[PDB]
């Protein structure tokens, strides 16, 4: 069990960090503490683009 | 119906010259505009 998860993240954890991580950075970007958009343009209907840091904040 | 006629195609021609000019600047107009728009104050006009 000890070898068996060591591995695991030359395998299992590359989805997971994929998926967990590179999609949610996508663009300088389940419980959510935290969430941020960088230009995103959509065409009003879902726009959203939300900063939550205090800091450039959005509308 | 006689004369008329000759100068309304001139009209409506330079009309149409003005209307691929703005075609072009409808797409950009509306396109260097950034639609995530930031929210700011101006201090000073």
């Amino acid at each position: 069990l000890k070898q068996t998860e060591n591995d695991l993240k030359d395998i299992e954890a590359r989805i997971k960090e994929k998926a967990g991580v590179k999609e949610s950075d996508t663009g300088l970007a389940h419980p959510l503490q935290v969430a941020r958009c960088t230009k995103i343009i959509k065409g009003e209907d879902a726009k959203y683009v939300i900063n939550l840091k205090q800091i450039a904040k959005f509308v | 119906i006689r004369i008329f006629r000759s100068e309304l195609q001139r009209l409506s021609h330079e009309n149409n010259v003005m209307l691929e000019k703005i075609k072009d600047n409808k797409e950009k107009i509306k396109n260097n505009r950034q639609l995530p728009y930031l929210v700011a104050n101006v201090v000073e006009v």
